[PDB]
C-alpha cells in the first residue's frame, strides 16, 4: 500500500530531516561552518548549505529535492537560503507527526500552502514597507541589510554601486523585481575594487581587430553566426586533397568567398562585430578576418554565444547570421566602442553609451588580485540580491528567526480558529516556525526553549518588541540593533520546503 | 522456454497488474497521490506525475499483464483521449476480485461470462446513465467546459489550463456537430507568456516572411503547391548534370534558371498574391514572386499547408503540375502578427467556418510540451462529444448505479455467472472508493453512503473528492462524458478476463 | 602487391610540397612583410598563375592574405590525405600479404 | 556414462508428460484457456494447439522433443486434434505409470493399447456419419467454418473466410483427385483492409508497380505475359546510372524507353497478355513511362514472384528478353489490377483459369496481429475438409466419441483379458478425460460431466449429442456442431497410442554419458 | 593524520612565518583551549558561548601583556 510509499516517503523523510539539521548547525553565521571530505579526500569548510548541500551531497531522492530547496532560494532571493534550508525539517518532523497521526498527506499538504497563505499575511503585517523608488532609502536599508549581513567591506564601497547599478535598472518606482538579467557582471584583473565600475553599455571580453580600428565610435556592433571560412569540401579548404595543380584553382575560391562574405560585412556594414568562438563557429577564416578587419572594421573574437544573448538582449545587438541581417537592423549601435586595457591588467571592449534596450548597465569588477577581484563579486551580488530581494518584495522585516517566533503562536492559534480536523495540521504547520530561531538560538548560544519562550511572550506582546538579535543572539528589539531582511528572503523560503513537503506527501 | 501455467501466471499477472495497478491509481484524480519515478539505469532521476503513462515507460516490467496493459493503459489514452490511469487500475479493480475467485478455486470460463455479461448491465446502466449534453448550445459550451477541464485536470496540469481550456473548447465551438480537427490549427509554440495563447480564426502560418516577401495580402489568394526551385520538381523542363568537354558547365545551369522564371510565371498565371510551397522557394522565384505581389513562402507548415488548403479552400497543386487547375486557398486577409515572441502569418477568414487556429504560449518549453498533449485528449473527448453529446454521471454516481444495476444483475442471474458479477460490480464500487483514497477520506462511508444513494439509485449525485464529501452529478462539473467513462469501462473490462484468459504461459528468456 | 605504395606515393606526394610550403610559409609571412614595405616604389606584379600581370598594390596585398592560403589551404589538405591514404595503405598491406603467403 | 532406470527415466517421461498434457487441459477448446508465449526475446505470445505452443515453448525432455515430432502430423492432415495427443498421451500413459506402478510390463499392456485402439478406432468407426458431400459438407463445413472462424481471431464466424477457404479447398479438392495441399491452396495475407476484407484468389495477386497513376494504369485480356526479363528497359532492383551526352540527349533517351516499351511490349504482347511481370525493377521515368506510353508493366519482383506466378500457371517464366514463349508467360484465366487494401495502390490479381494449380485464399486485417491469428485459424479447417475431400467421413466427438470408444474398450477389456484388460480399462479412462477435461477446461465439474454422458452413454452410443464445448446449456455434438474427420479422431487416436508406444521403443537407457547432454 | 592537525601546523607555521617562536606553544595551547572548552561543550554549554568569554579573555590577557 501507499504504507510502502509512506515507508519509501518516510525513507525520503528519513533521508531529508537530518540533512535539514546538518544545516540548522551552519544556520547563521553564529551557526558554525561544517568540515566536508569530497572525492579529494580533503576537508572543506563552510557556514554555507547551499554549498553543502551541492557540494558533498548524496543523490537520494529526498536529499536531491534540498539543494534546489535552497537553490531556488539560491535563485529566488539570492539569499536566505540556509533559513529555507532549515524551515524544511520542521515541518518534516511536523509532518511525518500527523503522518504518525495517519492524517493523509493530502490533508497534510492540502493544510499547508492554505495555511502558508494565511502565515505570510502576518508575517507581511509584522513587516515595514521601505521605498523602493528611493535609491538611498534602499541604499540605506539594503545596506542595513548588509550590515545585517557579514559582507560590508565592498560591500559599503558597493552598496552604491549595486544600488546605482540598480537604480540604473530601476526604472520604476516599485523597482520591479530588479532583475540580475539586466545586469552584467564583469571582471578586469587589474584595478582595484576603487576601480570595479558600473558601465552602461557592455563590457566585453577583449577585443579582436587585425587592421580593424582600435575604437569606432557610434559603433555598429556586428555580429558572425555565419561561417567565414571557405566551404570545408576536404579539411577546413575549399580544396580538395589530391595535387598541387588542381586544388590551387580552387585555393582561389577558397580566397575569394571568404573575402567577399568579408567584403558583404562591411558592404551592408559594420562599426563593431561580435564574433563568437570559432568553435562557436564551423569555422572562420582568418585570411578572411585578415582582410576583415584590413577593411577596418573594429571587431571582437572568441565571445560566449549565450553572452552574444545576453548582448543581443542588453544593448541590442540582435543575433546575425547573414550578411543581410547587418544593416543597422540587428547591429546594436554602441556611441563609444573601445577596450580599456588599463589599471593593470586586462583588456576589455567597453561600449560607453549605446542603441540598447532597457538600460544597460554592466558592472567592471577589479580587484587588488583576481582575490580581491572575487570578494566583491558577492559583495554587489549580496547587495544585488538582498535589493531583487526587498525591490521585489517591497515591505522589509527584521532579520534574526524572530518573525518565526512571532508567526508560530498565532497560526497555532488560528490553526485552533480554523479548528476543523486539520487545526492540528496547521498547528503541526504552525509548530515548524520556533525550530528555525531555536536552533538558531543554540548557534549564538542560549537556551531557545528558555529564549523562545520569552520572545514568544515578547512576540505575544509588541508581536516583535524583540527578537534574537545576531550579535546579542538574544532577546532584545533586533529593529533596535537592524537585523533586518526583505520579506523576500523569508517568503520566498516558505513556498519551497511546504510545496516540496507538499509534494513529498503525494509523492509515492 | 519456461512453461507457465495458471498457477505461476496468475500470481505472475498478479503482482506487476495489480501493484502497477496500485502505482496508477497511487496517483490518480486531483488528490492522486504522486508517485516518483524512479529512474532506472540512468541517474536516479526523479520525477513526479500523476500520469502512469510515464510509470509505464520508466521502469521497465516483464509483468506480462503490465507489459501487455502498457498498451492497454495507452490505448484509452491515445484513443478516448483522458482515462489513461482510468483504465489501468480498472482491470487492476477486476484481478483482484478475480484474486479470491480464482482462489475460490473458480474458472475463468465461469468468471469471464458474470463479468463480460455483466458489463452490459453496467453498460446499459452507463447507456442511461448517457445523458445528452451539447444538445442545447449553452450545455454545448457547459459540455464543452465541463469536458475540456476534466481531461486535462488530473493530467498534472490545471494552471493556465483555463485559459487554453476555452481557447479550445472555443475552437471546437465551432466544429458545431462535426468534429474537425483539421479545422482548428494547433500552433504549440513557446514563446509569449503563460497565456499568451491565442486563438486565430482563420489558419496560421508561423513563419517570418517579413517585409521582404508580402506580409499583408488582402482577398488572399493561397495558391497551395509543391513547387521545387532546386529540386526541381515535376513539370520540370530542365537538363541533368552531364559532361561531354569542359565547357558543360555552362549549359546545365541555364536549363534550370529559365523553368524557376517559368514556374513562377505559371504562379503569377493563377493570379495568387500568396505562393504557398511546401518546398523551397529559391531567390531568383521568391525575387520573382516578390515582383507580382506574390507571397512567397517556402516549406510552409507541411500539417498546416493542407490544413490551410482544407481551412482557406484551398487545393495542392499535386507536385506542382498545375499551370492553372490547382484551387487556391482564400482567406480574407494575410497578415504576419507577432504572438508570442514570433512573427506569425495569420490567415483570417478562411473558407471554413468551422476552422481554427489555437496558439499555445508556453512561459517554458516545460510549460509548453505537456498542455497539448493532455490537451489533445480533451479535444478528442470534445470530437467525441461533439459526435455523441453526452455525458455520465461520475464521481461513482454512475459507477455506484452501474455496480447497482449489477449488483442488481449479480442479485437476478446469480448462477456461477453472477458469482462472478457481483465481483465484477465491486470494482465498479472500488473506483469510488480509490478517488477518496486518493482524497485520505471514507470510502466505506461514503461509498456506502453514494451506495446507501444508489441503492435506491442516485443518478444525482457522487462523492466529491475536491470536496471531501458528496456532492451532485447533474453536471455539477464532476460530471464526465459518456464517451471517457464507457470506453474506460470499455478496454479493461477485457484485459482482466484476457488475462484471465493465459493460464498457459511460456516464457523462452 | 600493388594496394601498398599506391597510397604512400600520394601520401609523400602532398607531404613534400606541403613542406616546400613551410619554407613558403615564413615567405608568406615576410611577403606581408616585403609587400607591405613597398609603397609601389618597385612594380609589383602578383606572381599568381603562368600570366605575370600588372598589378596594384592592394593587389599584391590582398593577394599575399590570399598567397598564405597557399600554405593554409594546401598543408591543411594534405593531412587527410595523409591518414586518407595512409590508413587505407596500411589496411591493404597484410591482406594481401597473408594470402599469396597462406 | 551414466545409465539410469527405465523407471527412472519413465518418471522423466511422466514427469514430461504432465504439463505439456496440462496445457491443453485447461486450453482445450474456447471453453479453453489461451496459451501465451513469452519469448527468449521476451515477447508475449497468445498462442494455440499443441505445434504453435509446444514448437515455441522450447522442448526439454526427450517427451517434450518427441511431442513436436508426433504433434506435427495431426495438424498438418487433419489441422486438428493437435491439443488432444498431448493430453491424450499423458492420460492414459500417467495410469501406464500407475499401471506400471502396480508393477505391470510397459511391454504387455502397450500391445493392448495398440490393440484397444483398433477397437476403439472401429467403435469410432462405427461413430456419426460416413459421408459427406459437395454442398453437403459445406454446412459441417459451415458447422466447423463456424467453429474455426469462430475460435481463433473471431468468435464471429464471418462466412467470408467460412465459405471462402472451402473454396479454394472445393478448387482444389476435385483438382488433386478427392486431394488438396495448403500450397495448393493458400492463405494470403497482406493487409490494408480488416479481416472482413478477404479474398479468394485463384491465383496470385501482387501490388501491380506503378510509378505513376495518370500515367494509365490498365490491366486486360485474361492473361499475364510472365517474364524474368523487361516488358520495360530491364534494371536489377538496385542503382544504375542514367547519363546522357548534351542538352538534348536526354529527350533521346526516353525515346530509347518509348521505343523499347513499345518494342517490349510488341514483342511480349503477341506472345500473350500485355501484362508482364519483370523481376526488373527500374527507375521511375520508364516504368510510368511505359504505364504512359501503354500496357503497364510489374516492376521490383521477387524472384520467387515471376516463379510463384509461373508455376502457378503450370507454364514457365520467360527467363531471357531475346527469348519468350507463351507457355513462359503465363496461362490465366483473369489477370486484374484491383483495389488492394484501403491503404495502398491497386492489386495485380491474376486469377488463373488457363492453368492454376493453386487456388489461394486471400486475407486483409486490421492488424497483423488479427490478420495473422485468422491466417493461423483458417489452415484447421483448410485441412478437415482436406480429410473429407479425400474421405468425406466426420465424426461426432469430443464428450460423444471419447466415453463412447472408452465405453466398449471399458467392456473389451473385460472381453479380451489379462495384459489388454488393464490396457483397455487404461485405454478408456483416458478418453473419457477429455470431455472431462474440457468441463476442466470449462465451468463445469469435469467429473460430473463425464458422469453426465456417462449416463448418456449407458442411454444412448455415439449420441448426436455430446458435452459441450460451446458451454452451452445443451450438451451435444449435433447441435454443438462439435465433429471431427473420422480421418481425425482416428489419426488422432494413432499418435498418442503411437507415442506413448514411442516411449517403449526397444531397450537401450544406457547414453555414452550424453543422453539429454 | 587530520585537516585539524593540518590547519595547526599551517597555524604555527603561520606564527613560523611571523616567527618561529611560539609555534610549538599555540600548538600546545590550542590543545590546552580545546580540552579547556570541550569539556563545557560536552556539558552543558554551547561551542559559541563559550569562546566568547575566551577571545574577549585573550582581549584582556593582552591588555595586561600590553600592561
Amino acid at each position: 500500500d501507499r504504507d510502502k510509499p509512506a515507508q519509501i516517503r518516510f525513507s525520503n523523510i528519513s533521508a531529508a530531516k537530518a540533512v535539514a539539521d546538518a544545516i540548522r548547525t551552519s544556520l547563521g553565521p553564529k551557526g558554525m561552518d561544517k568540515m566536508i571530505q569530497d572525492g579529494k579526500g580533503d576537508v572543506t569548510i563552510t557556514n554555507d548549505g547551499a554549498t553543502i548541500l551541492k557540494q558533498m551531497q548524496v543523490l537520494h531522492p529526498a536529499a536531491r529535492m534540498l539543494v534546489e530547496l535552497s537553490k531556488a532560494q539560491d535563485i529566488e532571493a539570492g539569499d536566505g537560503t540556509t533559513s529555507v534550508v532549515i524551515i524544511a525539517g520542521s515541518l518534516l518532523d511536523s509532518c511525518t507527526k500527523l503522518l504518525q497521526k495517519g492524517i493523509h498527506p493530502t490533508i497534510i499538504s492540502e493544510s499547508f500552502q492554505k495555511a502558508l497563505e494565511k502565515g505570510i499575511e502576518i508575517l507581511t503585517d509584522m513587516s515595514r514597507p521601505v521605498e523602493l523608488s528611493d535609491r538611498e532609502t534602499l541604499l540605506n536599508s539594503a545596506t542595513t541589510s548588509l550590515n545585517s549581513k557579514v559582507v560590508s567591506q565592498y560591500s559599503s564601497l558597493l552598496s552604491p554601486m549595486s544600488v546605482n547599478a540598480v537604480m540604473k535598472v530601476i526604472d520604476p518606482a516599485t523597482a520591479t523585481s530588479v532583475d540580475l538579467r539586466d545586469i552584467k557582471i564583469v571582471k578586469k584583473l587589474g584595478g582595484t575594487i576603487d576601480d570595479c565600475e558600473l558601465v552602461e553599455g557592455l563590457v566585453l571580453t577583449q577585443k579582436v581587430s587585425n587592421s580593424g580600428i582600435t575604437r569606432v565610435e557610434k559603433a555598429k556592433i556586428g555580429l558572425i553566426q555565419f561561417c567565414l571560412s571557405a566551404p570545408k569540401t576536404d579539411m577546413d579548404n575549399q580544396i580538395v586533397v589530391s595535387d598541387y595543380a588542381q586544388m590551387d584553382r580552387v585555393l582561389r575560391e577558397e580566397r575569394a568567398y571568404i573575402l567577399n562574405l568579408v567584403k558583404q560585412i562591411k558592404k551592408t556594414g559594420c562599426n563593431v562585430l561580435l564574433i563568437q568562438k570559432s568553435i562557436l563557429r564551423d569555422a572562420l577564416s582568418d585570411l578572411a578576418l585578415h582582410f576583415l578587419n584590413k577593411m577596418k572594421i573594429m571587431v571582437i573574437k572568441d565571445i560566449e554565444r549565450e553572452d552574444i544573448e545576453f548582448i543581443c538582449k542588453t544593448i541590442g545587438t540582435k543575433p546575425v547570421a547573414h550578411i543581410d541581417q547587418f544593416t543597422a537592423d540587428m547591429l546594436g549601435s554602441a556611441e563609444l566602442a573601445e577596450e580599456v586595457n588599463l589599471n593593470g591588467s586586462g583588456k576589455l571592449l567597453k561600449i560607453t553609451g549605446c542603441a540598447s534596450p532597457g538600460k544597460t548597465v554592466t558592472i567592471v569588477v577589479r580587484g587588488s588580485n583576481k582575490l580581491v577581484i572575487e570578494e566583491a563579486e558577492r559583495s554587489i551580488h549580496d547587495a544585488l540580491c538582498v535589493i531583487r530581494c526587498l525591490v521585489k518584495k517591497r515591505a522589509l522585516i527584521a532579520g534574526g528567526g524572530a518573525p518565526e517566533i512571532e508567526l508560530a503562536l498565532r497560526l497555532t492559534e488560528y490553526s485552533r480558529t480554523l479548528s476543523g480536523m486539520e487545526s492540528y495540521c496547521v498547528r503541526a504547520f504552525a509548530d515548524a516556525m520556533e525550530v528555525i530561531p531555536s536552533t538558531l538560538a543554540e548557534n549564538a548560544g542560549l537556551n531557545p526553549i528558555s529564549t523562545v519562550t520569552e520572545l514568544r511572550n515578547r512576540h505575544a506582546q509588541g508581536e516583535k518588541t524583540a527578537g534574537i538579535n545576531v550579535r546579542k543572539g538574544g532577546i532584545s528589539n533586533i529593529l533596535e540593533e537592524l537585523v533586518v531582511q526583505p520579506l523576500l528572503v523569508s517568503v520566498s523560503a516558505l513556498t519551497l520546503a511546504t510545496e516540496t513537503v507538499r509534494s513529498i506527501l503525494k509523492i509515492d | 522456454a519456461d512453461e507457465e501455467r495458471a498457477e505461476t501466471a496468475r500470481l505472475t499477472s498478479f503482482i506487476g497488474a495489480i501493484a502497477i495497478g496500485d502505482l496508477v491509481k497511487s496517483t490518480l484524480g486531483p488528490k492522486g497521490m504522486d508517485k516518483i519515478l524512479l529512474s532506472s539505469g540512468r541517474d536516479a532521476s526523479l520525477m513526479v506525475t500523476n500520469d502512469g503513462a510515464t510509470i509505464l515507460k520508466n521502469i521497465g516490467v516483464d509483468n506480462p499483464a503490465a507489459k501487455v496493459l502498457v498498451d492497454m493503459s495507452r490505448v484509452q489514452d491515445d484513443e478516448v483521449g483522458d482515462g489513461t490511469t482510468s483504465v489501468t487500475v480498472l482491470a487492476a479493480e477486476l484481478l483482484r476480485e478475480a484474486e479470491s475467485l480464482i482462489a475460490k478455486k473458480i474458472h475463468p470460463q465461469t468468471i469471464i461470462a458474470g463479468w463480460r455479461e455483466a458489463t452490459k448491465a453496467a453498460r446499459e446502466a452507463l447507456l442511461s446513465s448517457a445523458v445528452d449534453h451539447g444538445s442545447d448550445e449553452v450545455k454545448f459550451r457547459q459540455d464543452l467546459m465541463n469536458i475540456a477541464g476534466t481531461t486535462l485536470s488530473s493530467k498534472l496540469l490545471t494552471h493556465h489550463k483555463d485559459h487554453f481550456t476555452k481557447l479550445a473548447v472555443e475552437a471546437v465551438l465551432r466544429l458545431k456537430g462535426s468534429g474537425n480537427l483539421e479545422a482548428i490549427h494547433i500552433i504549440k509554440k513557446l514563446g509569449g507568456s503563460l497565456a499568451d495563447s491565442y486563438l486565430d480564426e482563420g489558419f496560421l502560418l508561423d513563419k517570418k516572411i517579413g517585409v521582404n516577401q508580402p506580409k499583408r495580402i488582402e482577398n488572399a489568394k493561397i495558391l497551395i503547391a509543391n513547387t521545387g526551385m532546386d529540386t526541381d520538381k515535376i513539370k520540370i523542363f530542365g537538363s541533368r548534370v552531364r559532361v561531354d568537354s569542359t565547357a558543360k558547365v555552362a549549359e546545365i545551369e541555364h536549363a534550370e534558371k529559365e523553368k524557376m522564371k517559368e514556374k513562377v510565371e505559371r504562379i503569377l498565371k493563377h493570379g495568387i498574391n500568396c505562393f504557398i510551397n511546401r518546398q523551397l522557394i529559391y531567390n531568383y522565384p521568391e525575387q520573382l514572386f516578390g515582383a507580382a505581389g506574390v507571397m512567397a513562402i517556402e516549406h510552409a507548415d507541411f500539417a498546416g499547408v493542407e490544413r490551410l488548403a482544407l481551412v482557406t479552400g484551398g487545393e495542392i497543386a499535386s507536385t506542382f503540375d498545375h499551370p492553372e487547375l490547382v484551387k487556391l486557398g482564400s482567406c480574407k486577409l494575410i497578415e504576419e502578427v507577432m504572438i508570442g515572441e514570433d512573427k506569425l502569418i495569420h490567415f483570417s477568414g478562411v473558407a471554413l467556418g468551422e476552422a481554427c487556429t489555437i496558439v499555445l504560449r508556453g512561459a517554458t518549453q516545460q510549460i509548453l510540451d505537456e498542455a497539448e498533449r493532455s490537451l489533445h485528449d480533451a479535444l478528442c473527448v470534445l470530437a467525441q462529444t461533439v459526435k455523441d453529446s453526452r455525458t455520465v454521471y461520475g464521481g461513482g454516481c454512475s459507477e455506484m448505479l452501474m455496480a447497482h444495476a449489477v449488483t442488481q444483475l449479480a442479485n437476478r442471474t446469480p448462477g456461477k455467472e453472477a458469482v462472478a458479477m457481483e465481483s465484477y460490480a465491486k470494482a465498479l464500487r472500488m473506483l469510488p472508493t480509490i478517488i477518496a483514497d486518493n482524497a485520505g477520506y471514507d470510502s466505506a462511508d461514503l461509498v456506502a453512503q453514494l451506495r446507501a444513494a444508489h441503492s435506491e439509485g442516485n443518478t444525482t449525485a457522487g462523492l466529491d473528492m475536491r470536496e471531501g464529501t458528496i456532492g451532485d452529478m447533474a453536471i455539477l462539473g464532476i460530471t464526465e462524458s459518456f464517451q471517457v467513462k464507457r470506453q474506460v469501462l470499455l478496454s479493461a473490462a477485457e484485459a482482466a478476463e484476457v488475462i484471465l484468459r493465459v493460464d498457459n504461459i511460456i516464457k523462452a528468456a | 602487391v600493388e594496394k601498398y605504395q599506391q597510397l604512400q606515393k600520394d601520401l609523400s606526394k602532398s607531404m613534400s610540397g606541403r613542406q616546400k610550403l613551410e619554407a613558403q610559409l615564413t615567405e608568406n609571412n615576410i611577403v606581408k612583410e616585403e609587400l607591405a614595405l613597398l609603397d609601389g616604389s618597385n612594380v609589383v606584379f602578383k606572381l599568381l598563375g603562368p600570366v605575370l600581370v600588372k598589378q596594384e598594390l592592394g593587389e599584391a596585398r590582398a593577394t599575399v592574405g590570399k598567397r598564405l592560403d597557399y600554405i593554409t589551404a594546401e598543408i591543411k589538405r594534405y593531412e587527410s590525405q595523409l591518414r586518407d591514404l595512409e590508413r587505407q595503405s596500411e589496411q591493404q598491406r597484410e591482406t594481401l600479404a597473408q594470402l599469396q603467403q597462406e | 556414462k551414466s545409465r539410469l532406470m527405465g523407471l527412472e527415466a519413465l518418471k522423466s517421461h511422466i514427469m514430461a508428460a504432465k504439463a505439456v498434457a496440462n496445457t491443453m487441459r485447461t486450453s482445450l477448446g474456447p471453453n479453453g484457456l489461451d496459451k501465451m508465449m513469452v519469448d527468449k526475446d521476451g515477447d508475449v505470445t497468445v498462442t494455440n494447439d499443441g505445434a504453435t505452443i509446444l514448437s515455441m515453448m522450447d522442448v526439454d525432455h526427450q517427451i517434450a522433443k518427441l511431442m513436436v515430432e508426433l504433434s506435427k502430423s495431426q495438424d498438418d492432415e487433419i489441422g486438428d486434434g493437435t491439443t488432444g495427443v498431448v493430453v491424450l498421451a499423458g492420460a492414459l500413459l500417467e495410469e501406464a505409470e500407475q499401471l506400471l506402478d502396480r508393477g505391470i510390463h510397459p511391454i504387455r499392456i502397450a500391445d493392448g493399447y495398440e490393440q484397444a485402439a483398433r477397437v476403439a478406432i472401429e467403435h469410432l468407426d462405427k461413430i456419426s456419419d460416413s459421408v459427406l458431400v459437395d454442398i453437403k459438407d459445406t454446412e459441417p463445413l459451415i458447422q466447423t467454418a463456424k467453429t474455426t472462424l469462430g475460435s481463433k481471431v473471431v468468435n464471429s464466424c464471418h462466412r467470408q473466410m467460412a465459405e471462402i477457404a472451402v473454396n479454394a479447398v472445393l478448387t482444389v479438392a476435385d483438382m488433386e483427385r478427392r486431394d488438396v495441399d495448403f500450397e495448393l491452396i493458400k492463405v494470403e495475407g497482406k493487409v490494408g483492409g480488416r479481416l472482413e476484407d478477404t479474398k479468394l484468389i485463384k491465383g496470385v495477386i501482387v501490388d501491380k508497380d506503378f510509378s505513376h497513376p495518370q500515367m494509365p494504369k490498365k490491366v486486360e485480356d485474361a492473361k499475364i505475359a510472365i517474364l524474368t526479363c523487361p516488358f520495360e528497359p530491364p534494371k536489377p532492383k538496385t542503382k544504375h546510372k542514367l547519363d546522357v551526352t548534351s542538352v538534348e540527349d536526354y529527350k533521346a533517351l526516353q525515346k530509347y524507353e518509348k521505343e523499347k516499351f513499345e518494342e517490349m511490349i510488341q514483342q511480349i504482347k503477341e506472345t500473350g497478355a500485355n501484362l508482364a511481370i519483370c523481376q526488373w525493377g527500374f527507375d521511375d521515368e520508364a516504368n510510368h513511362l511505359l504505364l504512359q506510353n501503354n500496357l503497364p508493366a510489374v516492376r521490383w519482383v521477387g524472384g520467387p514472384e515471376i516463379e510463384l506466378i509461373a508455376i502457378a500457371t503450370g507454364g514457365r517464366i520467360v527467363p531471357r528478353f531475346s527469348e519468350l514463349t507463351a507457355e513462359k508467360l503465363g496461362f490465366a484465366g483473369l489477370v486484374q489490377e484491383i483495389s488492394f487494401g484501403t491503404t495502398k495502390d491497386k492489386m495485380l490479381v491474376i486469377e488463373q483459369c488457363k492453368n492454376s494449380r493453386a487456388v489461394t485464399i486471400f486475407i486483409r486485417g486490421g492488424n497483423k496481429m488479427i490478420i495473422e491469428e485468422a491466417k493461423r485459424s483458417l489452415h484447421d479447417a483448410l485441412c478437415v475438409i482436406r480429410n473429407l475431400i479425400r474421405d468425406n467421413r466426420v465424426v461426432y466427438g469430443g464428450g460423444a466419441a471419447e466415453i463412447s470408444c472408452a465405453l466398449a474398450v471399458s467392456q473389451e477389456a473385460d472381453k479380451c483379458p489379462t495384459l489388454e484388460q488393464y490396457a483397455m480399462r487404461a485405454f478408456a479412462d483416458a478418453l473419457e478425460v477429455i470431455p472431462m477435461a474440457l468441463s476442466e477446461n470449462s465451468g463445469m465439474n469435469p467429473i460430473q460431466t463425464m458422469t453426465e454422458v456417462r449416463a448418456r452413454q449407458v442411454k444412448e452410443m455415439n449420441p448426436a449429442l455430446g458435452i459441450d464445448c460451446l458451454h452451452k446449456g445443451t450438451n451435444d455434438m449435433k447441435q454443438q456442431h462439435v465433429i471431427e474427420t473420422l480421418i481425425g479422431k482416428k489419426q488422432q487416436i494413432s499418435l498418442a497410442t503411437q507415442m506413448v508406444r514411442m516411449i517403449l521403443k526397444i531397450d537401450d537407457i544406457r547414453k555414452p554419458g550424453e543422453s539429454e547432454e | 593524520e587530520h585537516p585539524a592537525a593540518k590547519v595547526l601546523c599551517e597555524l604555527a607555521d603561520l606564527q613560523d612565518k611571523e616567527v618561529g617562536d611560539g609555534t610549538t606553544s599555540v600548538v600546545i595551547i590550542a590543545a590546552e583551549l580545546l580540552k579547556n572548552a570541550d569539556e563545557l561543550v560536552k556539558q552543558k554549554i554551547h561551542p559559541t558561548s563559550v569562546i566568547s568569554g575566551y577571545r574577549l579573555a585573550c582581549k584582556e590577557a593582552v591588555r595586561y601583556i600590553n600592561e
